[PDB]
């Protein structure tokens, strides 16, 4: 939901008070992908165990 | 600060510190002696309750078009060169013609 | 990403039009921190089981 997936296209394009909002979405989005990955491998580690 | 006789310039403004005293902000919010009385990091009606240790006041005069530059995150001849505020500005802004 | 972690720092400080936005960030963050805890304890119970 951001302007662009690249931080450089936002940090070098928009002003500080505006770029921080676009960056806040990618951080919240990418961080959810990790918890989805970690939780998956944490279940797969139980089947293999 | 508020009922002062004369203000300073935006090029060089005076900084009046306040500490260890009673500050009644009810008159400032109720009295319509200013054209604009808004706040950013605090409610104008709750300045008496959630109160502070140190308080700083900067008095200066600027043009009408420059009043919008006095706000967090703005850019301009006054916002960038004369008087800048941070993105985390915790204060209030007042304007009167 | 809010102004402060405490509720009283926001409830009596900012107005409802702006406090609800700041309050929503804590509720969004603190709630995810529970799902991370309940999920982990709910997986550890299987190894114990």
């Amino acid at each position: 939901g951001a302007i662009s997936s690249v931080l450089n296209d936002i940090l070098s394009r928009l002003d500080p008070p505006e770029a921080e909002v676009q960056i806040d979405r990618l951080i919240t989005g990418r961080l959810q992908s990790l918890q989805t990955y970690v939780t998956q491998q944490l279940i797969r580690a139980a089947e293999i165990r | 600060v508020f009922n002062a006789t004369r203000f300073a310039s935006v090029y060089a403004w005076n900084r009046k510190r306040i500490s260890n005293c009673v500050a009644d902000y009810s008159v400032l919010y109720n009295s319509a002696s200013f054209s604009t009385f808004k706040c950013y990091g605090v409610s104008p009606t709750k300045l008496n309750d959630l109160c502070f240790t140190n308080v700083y006041a900067d008095s200066f005069v600027i043009r009408g078009d420059e009043v919008r530059q006095i706000a967090p995150g703005q850019t301009g001849k006054i916002a960038d060169y004369n008087y800048k505020l941070p993105d985390d500005f915790t204060g209030c802004v007042i304007a009167w013609n």
